[PDB]
């Protein structure tokens, strides 16, 4: 049973890889990716590095503005790494739970990022749950590991450590960075952090870049992501619409692309489904400039919606 | 009921607002709510969420009520404030658990998942484990059907990160209610965090929200809302007083103008009067205070 | 035939309060039922007693907002006296919930039980029975009384919800307010009046978040606010005179006028509190009533909080 | 001892302070304390409490010691400090419970509630023992075997106490067996410990409105001279008449507490070679600092540290 | 590292600028040498070491050399101050484990921590091994050699953490303590009080402080050369100058990161040595922390 | 039959401190009994040592207020020496009570036990008898047996209980709870003398967070405290201390190097200067010198640093 959180990887369905040529240069539009060339090219170097077994102790940081494909690149890194590599996208804040401890939240996402080839492509977690289903314990983990280990020593199975993507890294506390430090220091996956912030106070007065302490940042490589051109904005929206199965006019694409540059690429893409449903109620096939203009007026981006309340106070 | 007058959003199949079903004005938010309703009915609402950003008493609670009501009958509902989850009897997660289990219903009448938990409680974790596996057991036979509704969390700015992380986890379920949130605050710090964010909600969650905005009501829009509540309270009032009360609603608060209706009928009644008059209003306004006048009087004392 | 747990001390200074003192039209007379002046607050308290009776106080609460000593505690006791005699009244202060010995849930629950009673006529409350059937009040000890009470009700051998006065409302944490809100929602529950002397205040249990009187806006929305005002030396003199009558203390108009003008510079509570030591100093001085010089002596011998705080600060 | 000379307040029949009973000056505070004693005797003290506001060394501890002495010669007195409730070996309320129980006496010959509890505990203190003695003493009081004598609980530095501790005081004073609570402080408007709210004496308003506040002003040159002469007698130290003049001026300059600290030390300087002189007072002044000099030199060193 | 085999000092205690791997940092190496003799002659009792300087001034490198100049069997443990704050480990347990890791026993050399691993670790196991180690030391079967304990980012360490180090150095079997920080006057963690290097004043009074000067062009060049001569990556002289220029505008640590990346671009371009082309392209591809924060400040300030 | 568990690495730099250096009349000599200068503090310490003997120190403690390297712990050791030979002296720091493993109540008790002893003839402290029975740990029940044995010897008339000195440094680091424990145990008849030290003025009491008091001591305890002042030494007094410090260490040095090491102390602290005598001696042993010349002294001052200077160096860079 595949316990992959389907929803978390729903905005990146079109991403098939980095789309770089035999040497290592990015094409305008390849493997579902558009623009963001320098970042895509730098990702390929890390793809060759893991395959060269030279990422030992080394981690990755994809830092830039939100909606500049930081999650998309991290997914493509797993895609390029091998055939169906275990990609787990977590958020720094996910460890803060009243119900379960940080340790078990981190372990769960780590097991979700280490796979197994038996051709049966199943992760360590997709087997952890198979054993319990009342709750995943540490003795229960030893039971799966005893099974997992013999498979290699019998030659039946080969282990595949993947990609653990972490957005909002500055949110993790001092204890959480120490946990990751041991994890990275091992058949462990690749920790890829993503930050939209600069100098930040480490959670738990000690300020440092991206909220990551200097002890971990010494072993961290940074790959910058950049804002998109209005031509790239039109492309990414068109891909998402082609992946979603929604018809849209180029007259509306200019507007929806302009909306994106003004707000964010994530919000403009998320406007496709409501714009589609507005049109279905009118009995149309495609989305026109007026359909976008209406939805963009009906709905607001969190940035301009909190601006109205401040304007009113 | 404070929203007893609401039966729906008052929209036609062309999704244009009538300006109907208990709704008056707030044309912008009423239309956007119908679009949101279409996404739920089309099953294109997973991963996503709703956020009604507006000044207190501008429709937000009623728009979410009208949304649950227009989605058909027997649809479960739960209206909890952000501060309600912080209890001496409960736990932050357990309080939200019960709010999620209240907005998820089971049809043979429609019995909510929390109601089932009430039968086996003085709710213990062992109790929920047995019920959850028994509902999927009733799903195999097809005897029972899971019909989740709306969970309206007003004062969302009160929620901390431990609770926002819980929301993410709770919304990940195949059977999940549509989360409707409301706030009056703009850029606020997330409770439990040092960082600032629009509406006091984390950056990750705002990238899933269908943000809708409620604007203030004009004199004509307030007069109809006050007329509806007067008729709802069985309080016949003079048209001269409907003017004065709506002026108080604009200058002070709608929540306060409605608060004065109940007490104005009694002032009128005690003086053996027919319908509520301006002098019953002028008096009830001088008797009961509004937070603005209430605080300024305290500010005027401390300075002396 | 049982006992009474009623906190005698807390309501000793309010013994003269016999009700609200409002005429048939609903309007307040200057001095009636033990209350002096405070017309608009007494009139606003009338509508509350009407609202309780007409069954229109669902999910609603009250707030008495004014300077300290302006009859906030007196009016909440007057509402209890207006609904009927022996109708339970519970005067608590926000800081009372913060005890190392007893849990925050246990302090509040006791007060609610002290604020709800029954007429069996046996004029008794829910907490009175609790101590009687423990002569430790636990979850099990309480429930045993609830079933016993229910048995008397079903047949016909009468539940009377009273008034729960919560002074220093800003002292309560956000978790304490939720406990109140859920409890106020019930039908057999008593009307909760809050009292403040502050404006926009930071809600305890939080940080940064400021709200009118330190009350969450979730609760504050279902709250009817009544303003109480500072008394003139003339209004005060009428209160100091009534209290002297209630305590059987003889006093001259000259001393009373000086005692009333002290009330202006201090509080109504401070002046009335001097009525007893001055009466005792007159006893020593072999005099019948309190002379103008006895009040002036006890004013020199004893100080108010603000005056003694100023002395210490000015000396340093 | 330090309050060994105190034998009462030294007031006459009209509660007028007559130098008497080991007391010197502080007339306004003595007659005020005398009024409290009459308010206790009648039975109007219930609901109320006492507070001695004043600077350190102004006679606050002495007046309450006099108040307990004047009440009865066989009455309990419990002097505690605000900080004493913050202990490693105890709780805030456990120290306060012991402080209240030490002040309530039992007649049968007299014995405090704490001695009765400490004896049965040793046969910290199991709560079950306390609930038993309470019911036991109640029967003894009912029958007429034992008589309860509520003593005096003096709590100095009352600004150290928290909302949780003031809550305990409100609950303990609610008892009929409750003693007379005489608090004392050197602080004006400060924040109430455990809260973000500022209040006179650091005491909550709900307790201030039940307080009988008394003020103690510093002593004159004549008052300071007699206190030091009464201390010299209690410490059997012989001093020259112009040494008193120099010691008192130092006692006015700095503090009376410090002037008394100098008495003991200055006599052993005289014992190094009959009667303590001005130079023994002057020598010991350079030998031992007063807190105001100790902090001044440290400020002077920390000021030059920036240069 | 993998190049630091010792301090590189003569009989009169004087560095050679290029000996035992060590390059430049003469005054600090000579200062470090004086400590070696104080450990040797047995006059390091009730005293500890601190190395202060900017990040990448060879603080960790000099600590590595000290143990190597003490013997090839002497234990060495280099923990960071941010590593004692663990989920699965107490702040004092991570320090006990780092202390025992620094104390080796002879047979072959095995740390007191490695003996715990074979048998967090329980306080019951601790009394057992210590009682057995007390027997072997008296008999003569085993030789307990106290090693070197290096603690980088020591400004992270709290009041209790520093109070632990005091009780741990009160031991006769205790290893040497060498600390590191780039911060000047900082507050003592767990208190409102400020102090030099975030260390309590009573411990500072015991420290033998050593200052490290930042490397010049020629000083930085050999450090990069040695690491390239270590990483099996050959590069042009024209690329070595470019890499030092970058490593002085950014940091030495970032320059070392570009070696592994430039060597990859080189092989993928079918080249012999790593040219300037492979360095400048790899400079734009991966950024340094100083450049990373600059763009985020530009974006977040306007957003 | 006896074994002492004294921490000598704490009293290491005070090997020369024989006593206070006072005469019959109670005046300090310029240089005597291992101490130089600090005459007014030394004359005051004598008045305290004389008061402990007369038994007029009931409920009283001592506080030494002065900058670092002014002889605060030196004068406290001299107080114990001037009390008598083999009188127990226990130096500690306010930080020591803080540990996640050992409870603060036990830390304070350990140091309290080291500050009280017995005189039979073999002088030993009560903590030495606590560890001797533990061939493991020290519990309250373990202390209960040891105390009953210790009192039986006095009840029979064998060994006199000789309490001494408990020296507590960085007193601002102690919390409100620690202060109550000290004050309650200060009242005891068989208790030692508590000597405090401060290089701070008005400080926030630890645990109060808001409340400020002199030297971080809650005023209930400061009322019972005797204050003595320690002052910075004249460069003449500086050379004098370093001279005896080299002699007791057995290190030979020129009077010219003593002049340079003396002037460094005035610039920094006296503690830093005496801590340069060991690296300079070992440096001269490498060059081939049986004495320390200005050369070695200048070099060690340029190679090794003091807290103040090194922190300022990093501040320039950052
Ligand atoms: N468009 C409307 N049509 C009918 N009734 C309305 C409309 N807008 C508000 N009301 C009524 O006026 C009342 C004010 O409450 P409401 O607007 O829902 O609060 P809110 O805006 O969501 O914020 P708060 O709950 O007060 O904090 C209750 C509601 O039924
Ligand atoms: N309007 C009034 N009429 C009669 N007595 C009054 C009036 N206002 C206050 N008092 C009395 O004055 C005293 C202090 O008033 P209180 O009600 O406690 O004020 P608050 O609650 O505002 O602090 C009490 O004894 C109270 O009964
Ligand atoms: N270069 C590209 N080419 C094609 N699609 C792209 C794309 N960059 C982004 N996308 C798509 O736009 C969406 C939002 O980008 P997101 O991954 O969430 O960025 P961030 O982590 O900062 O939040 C999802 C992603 O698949
Ligand atoms: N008016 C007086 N009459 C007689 N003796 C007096 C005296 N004032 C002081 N003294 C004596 O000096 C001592 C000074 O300490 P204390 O009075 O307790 O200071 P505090 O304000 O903190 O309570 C106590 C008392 O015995
Ligand atoms: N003197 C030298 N000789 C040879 N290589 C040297 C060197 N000083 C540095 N290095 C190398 O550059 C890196 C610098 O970091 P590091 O040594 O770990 O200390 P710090 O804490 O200050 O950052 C690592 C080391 O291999
Ligand atoms: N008057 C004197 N005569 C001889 N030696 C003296 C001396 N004063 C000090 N010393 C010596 O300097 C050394 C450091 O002084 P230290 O006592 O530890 O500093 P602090 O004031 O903070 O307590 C050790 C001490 O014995
Ligand atoms: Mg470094």
């Amino acid at each position: 049973k595949s316990t992959t959180k389907t929803q978390r990887i729903a905005s990146h369905s079109h991403v098939k890889g980095l789309g770089l040529d035999e040497s290592g240069l990015a094409k305008q539009a390849a493997s579902g990716l558009v623009g963001q060339e320098n970042a895509r090219e730098a990702c390929g170097v890390i793809v060759e590095l893991i395959k060269s077994k030279k990422m030992a102790g080394r981690a990755v940081l994809l830092a830039g503005p939100p909606g500049t494909g930081k999650t998309a690149l991290a997914l493509a890194i797993a895609q390029e790494l091998g055939s169906k590599v275990p990609f787990c996208p977590m958020v720094g804040s996910e460890v803060y739970s009243t119900e379960i401890k940080k340790t078990e939240v981190l372990m769960e996402n780590f097991r979700r990022a280490i796979g197994l080839r038996i051709i049966q492509d199943v992760t360590l977690h997709d087997l952890d749950v198979a054993n319990a289903r009342t709750e995943i314990t540490d003795k229960l983990r030893g039971e799966i590991n005893k099974v997992v280990n013999k498979y290699i020593d019998q030659g039946i199975a080969e282990l595949v450590p993947g990609v653990l993507f972490v957005d909002e890294v500055h949110m993790l506390d001092i204890e959480c960075f120490t946990y990751l430090h041991r994890a990275l220091e091992s058949i462990a996956p690749i920790v890829i952090f993503a930050s939209n912030r600069g100098n930040c106070v480490i959670r738990g007065d000690i300020t440092s870049p991206h909220g990551i302490p200097l002890d971990l940042l010494d072993r961290v490589m940074i790959i910058r992501t950049m804002l998109y051109t209005p031509q790239e904005m039109k492309q990414i929206i068109k891909i998402r619409a082609q992946t979603e199965g929604i018809n849209i006019s180029e007259e509306a694409l200019n507007h929806l692309g302009e909306i994106g540059t003004k707000t964010t690429l994530r919000y403009s893409v998320q406007l496709l489904t409501p714009a589609n449903l507005l049109a279905k109620i009118n009995g149309k096939d495609s989305i026109e400039k007026e359909h976008v203009e209406e939805i963009s007026e009906l709905f607001y981006d969190a940035k301009s919606s909190a601006k109205i309340l401040a304007d009113q106070q | 009921g404070a929203h007893s007058h609401i039966r729906g959003l008052g929209l036609d199949d062309a999704l244009e607002p009538r300006q109907s079903q208990g709704m008056v004005g707030q044309l912008a938010a009423r239309r956007a709510a119908g679009v949101v309703l279409e996404m739920i009915r089309e099953g294109k609402i997973a991963g996503r969420a709703v956020l009604i950003a507006g000044q207190p008493g501008t429709g937000k609670t009623a728009i979410a009520m009208g949304m649950a009501q227009a989605l058909g009958p027997d649809t479960p509902f739960t209206a909890i404030a952000g501060s309600e989850i912080f209890s001496l009897e409960m736990s932050k997660t357990e309080a939200l658990t019960q709010a999620f289990r209240r907005s998820i219903g089971v049809r043979i009448h429609t019995v909510s998942l929390h109601e089932i938990d009430v039968i086996n409680s003085r709710i213990k974790s062992e109790v929920r484990e047995q019920i959850n596996a028994k509902v999927a057991e009733w799903r195999e036979e097809g005897k029972a059907e899971i019909i989740p509704g709306v969970l309206f969390i007003d004062e969302v700015h009160m929620l901390d990160i431990e609770s926002f992380s819980f929301l993410n986890r709770a919304l990940e379920s195949d059977m999940a209610p549509v989360l409707i949130m409301a706030t009056n605050r703009g850029i606020t710090r997330i409770r439990g965090t040092s960082y600032q964010s629009p509406h006091g909600i984390p950056i990750d969650l705002l990238d899933r929200l269908l943000i809708v905005s409620t604007t203030p009501y004009s004199e004509k829009d307030t007069k109809q809302i006050l007329r509806i509540r007067c008729e709802e309270e069985d309080v016949e009032m003079s048209e001269d007083a409907y003017t004065v009360l709506t002026r108080i609603g604009l200058e002070t608060s709608l929540r306060y103008a409605i608060q004065l209706i109940t007490a104005a009928s009694l002032v009128c009644r005690k003086r053996k009067g027919t319908e509520v008059q301006v002098d019953d209003i002028k008096r009830v306004y001088s008797l009961f205070l509004d937070e603005s006048r209430s605080t300024q009087y305290m500010k005027e004392y401390q300075d002396a």
